[PDB]
Parts: structure tokens; C-alpha cells; sequence
């Protein structure tokens, strides 16, 4: 039936000129899409009207680097300077009515990573547990990582330069800003907290380590 | 043809 | 102007039903139609179906017809989506966005509605005040064991706005811990009261910490 089909990713150096393909199934090569951009923790943005003439009727908000085009059953997003703020996941929508029955089918999305751009290294804020969760006989450390980019971490723990699995609980990325944010937290007994001269948050981030450490003296 | 009818 | 404000997070425990709301602002609801989006897990929007404010007049995915109902109400302007015998393959992020009858744009989208399918315990956070480590400091939060999702964290209920980041929550074993910092001068603390304040709407509950010197 009526079916939209998108490649899943596309990279594209920053400054370069990014097209986008959503191609419409056969027997309905003629239709008009709307593409749509999805960015984290945000409502779906509109981003055009795209018809079969190449005519686009882009939204409100919209920069005039995204243009679009068509050539038979594709249907073409084009930006001209790919900008870090264009990182997004792109998605085409289609309505049509079979019957008298009206259906919108969205393709399964591009996410569109922008490639050469400058990194930022994580900062680490560390916090050794609390003397009122410490009178309980349990002690949270806290790792918390600011301001990086790309998303991707990995984060490990050190109990006095040996590697701690049991307890260690990491959050996803999100966005805040240009930028992303994420924690950890190391779950420990207060025995174990006070027996171990330190304790490591290693953050690493595209060949770089970052290391904060504590003590309980 | 394409119909939009809601 | 042009506003969707939709329902807050809801927690439904399976095989329950759910009613999200999506009230509309600066603009003739009978004009246009109200559409419901599901948020897919890796990447991706699901069209779950259309409403005719004016008319009543339904459309639904096939996949949405005995768990969806869309419903809308002339007079407060409100459209409603029930969802129904939920499992956790429900629990997503809806949204309401709105269309012309005659064209397939949604032009303007809702915030989402986060809907939490479990069976999980309600438990209410266990708040630590985070005294600074070792002409500024930075003070912290500690939200320990909290189900479900979410919380709101202020400092000074929301009067302590400048220097403050909020970090991811991490979950573990149906219970979520979530951190917060914030970066004051030595003349603000510890002359001044901070407190980490922490709302937790499931729970009916609400704890300011205050941070005290060591
Ligand atoms: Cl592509
Ligand atoms: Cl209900
Ligand atoms: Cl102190
Ligand atoms: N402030
Ligand atoms: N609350």
C-alpha cells in the first residue's frame, strides 16, 4: 500500500550540501509528502509541502538552506550548509484516502549526522555520599558530566585503581544546549565507601579520558 | 490521484 | 499564540485504560483536525488516527482500531485519545498536532503526554543535600529511589534559577536516581538557606533539603 521509504542514516561534512531521499512506492509516484524534523526530547518539527513539480512550501521558522525538489517517486530534502544545529532525524509523511478513509504514513526516518565538527570534553562534578544516607549503611557517589559533544561516553568506576562493575548505574546522553549531559552513579556500603583510600569517575569521549576521583579522608 | 478528504 | 497543551505523564498499570488530553489555544478548533502521533522507540513517528472536531468523524491506523478512541468537545475546545488494555508496549510519548482538512501538513505539534505502563511500586524519592567536595561552590542533589518518572527539582522553588544543571536520571530495577547541581558564591551560602526542592506528583509528594556546611 501506501508506503514511504527513507535510509536510516546519512553523515555529511559540516558546510557541505546534504540531500535526503524519501521515495514514494510505486503506484503512488505522483503524491504530495511533508517532511518533518525530530530533534531530542522536542516535538516533531514541519519543515515543507513537497509536490511532485518540485514546488515546496517550506513552514514557519524554517532557514532558506532547505530547499526540495522531485524526480519521479523521490521526493528530495536539500540543505545547503549543513549546520550542527541541522543534526536531526529527518521523516517524510503522506496522506491519502482509500475508501473514505483517511490514512498518514510517516517512513521510518534519516538521522542526519553532521561530520567535522569540533569536539567538546566532558567536565566532571563528583560527590561522595552524604553522612545522612551514610547512617543508613549505604553510600551513592555521584558522577555528573558536562558539557561534550558528540553524545557518545562510556563511563567507568575505580575502587582504588582497580574497576568496579556492581553497583554502577550510567544515564543516557540528552541535549542540553549545543552540548550533552549524563551521569553516574556508583551504589556502594558505607564499609566499602570508608575502606578504599579513592574512588574513580573515568569518563571517556572520542579517544579522550577524563578522571575526577574522591577520598573518604 | 491523491485524496485528502477528513 | 498557536498552543496544543496537552495532558500530564500518567502512570497506567497494565490492562488499565488511559485518557490524554489535547486542549487547543489561539485558533477555531471546528476549523481543522486534530491528529494522534505514538513516538516509536529507536527513531520514528506511528500515525495512530484523525478526528473531525466538528463532525465527530474518526479515522484510525489499523493497528489503533480497538485500542484507540478519539473523542472532542466543541466547547472547551479539548480533543481526548483513550488508549486501552495497555501493555508496555504503550508506554511512549504521544502527541496531538494539528492538520487542515485538506492537506497532510501537521503544522503545529503538542508537547507529548509520557505515558508509563508498570506494575511497579509508587515509591516516593529519598532526598540527600550534597555539601560541596574536598569564592564560589558548587552544592548538590541526590533524588535516590523513585518510581515512576516524573519529578520536578528546583532550587529555591524555582527562585535559585542561574548556574543550576540538571542531569539524566538513571533506572535500575523499576526505581530512578537523578542528580542536580548548582553554583552559588561564598557570600550567598552558607549565609543564605538553598534548598533542593523535589515534586513528586505520583506520590503526592514535595521535600526541600536544605544544603548544610560540614
Ligand atoms: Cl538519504
Ligand atoms: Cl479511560
Ligand atoms: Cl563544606
Ligand atoms: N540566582
Ligand atoms: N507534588
Amino acid at each position: 500500500q501506501l508506503v514511504l521509504t527513507q535510509s536510516s542514516s546519512a553523515s555529511f561534512s559540516l558546510g557541505a550540501s546534504a540531500k535526503l531521499t524519501c521515495t514514494l512506492s510505486s503506484q503512488h509516484s505522483t503524491y504530495t509528502i511533508e517532511w518533518y524534523q525530530q530533534q531530542p526530547l522536542k516535538p516533531p518539527k514541519y519543515v515543507m509541502e513537497l509536490k511532485k513539480d518540485g514546488s515546496h512550501s517550506t513552514g514557519d521558522g524554517i532557514p532558506d538552506r532547505f530547499s526540495g525538489s522531485s524526480s519521479g517517486a523521490d521526493r528530495y530534502l536539500s540543505i545547503s550548509n549543513i549546520q550542527p544545529e541541522d543534526e536531526a532525524i529527518y521523516i517524510c509523511g503522506v496522506g491519502d484516502t482509500i475508501k473514505e478513509q483517511f490514512v498518514y504514513v510517516f517512513g521510518g526516518g534519516t538521522k542526519v549526522t553532521v561530520l567535522g565538527q569540533p569536539k567538546s570534553t566532558p567536565t566532571l562534578t563528583v560527590f561522595p555520599p552524604s553522612s545522612e544516607e551514610l547512617k543508613e549503611n549505604k553510600a551513592t557517589l555521584v558522577c555528573l558530566i558536562s558539557n561534550f559533544s558528540p553524545s557518545g561516553v562510556t563511563v567507568a568506576w575505580k575502587a582504588n585503581g582497580t574497576p568496579i562493575t556492581q553497583g554502577v548505574d550510567t544515564s543516557n546522553p540528552t541535549k542540553e544546549g549545543n552540548k550533552f549531559m549524563a551521569s553516574s552513579f556508583l551504589h556502594l556500603t558505607s564499609d566499602q565507601w570508608r575502606s578504599h583510600n579513592s574512588f574513580t569517575c573515568q569518563v571517556t569521549h572520542e579517544g579522550d579520558t577524563v578522571e575526577k576521583s574522591l577520598s573518604p579522608a | 490521484v491523491q485524496i485528502f478528504n477528513k | 499564540q498557536v498552543q496544543l497543551q496537552q495532558s500530564g505523564a500518567a502512570l497506567v498499570r497494565p490492562g488499565t485504560s488511559v485518557k490524554v488530553s489535547c486542549r487547543a489555544s489561539e485558533y477555531a478548533f471546528t476549523n481543522y483536525v486534530i491528529e494522534w502521533v505514538k513516538q516509536r522507540p529507536g527513531q520514528g513517528l506511528e500515525w495512530i488516527g484523525v478526528i473531525n472536531p466538528g463532525s465527530g468523524g474518526t479515522n484510525y491506523n489499523e493497528k489503533f482500531k480497538g485500542k484507540a478512541t478519539l473523542i472532542a468537545d466543541k466547547s472547551s475546545s479539548t480533543a481526548y485519545m483513550q488508549l486501552s488494555s495497555l501493555t508496555s508496549d504503550d508506554s511512549a510519548v504521544y502527541f496531538c498536532a494539528r492538520s487542515t482538512y485538506y492537506s497532510g501538513a501537521l503544522d503545529y505539534w503538542g508537547q507529548g503526554t509520557s505515558v508509563t505502563v508498570s506494575s511497579a511500586k509508587t515509591t516516593a524519592p529519598s532526598v540527600y543535600p550534597l555539601a560541596p567536595v574536598c569564592s564560589s561552590v558548587t552544592l548538590g542533589c541526590l533524588v535516590k529511589g523513585y518510581f515512576p518518572e516524573p519529578v520536578t527539582l528546583t532550587w529555591n522553588s524555582g527562585s535559585l534559577s542561574s548556574g543550576v544543571h540538571t542531569f539524566p536520571a538513571v533506572l535500575q530495577s523499576d526505581l530512578y536516581t537523578l542528580s542536580s547541581s548548582v553554583t552559588v558564591t561564598s557570600s550567598t551560602w552558607p549565609s543564605q538557606s538553598i534548598t533542593c526542592n523535589v515534586a513528586h506528583p505520583a506520590s503526592s509528594t514535595k521535600v526541600d533539603k536544605k544544603i548544610e556546611p560540614r
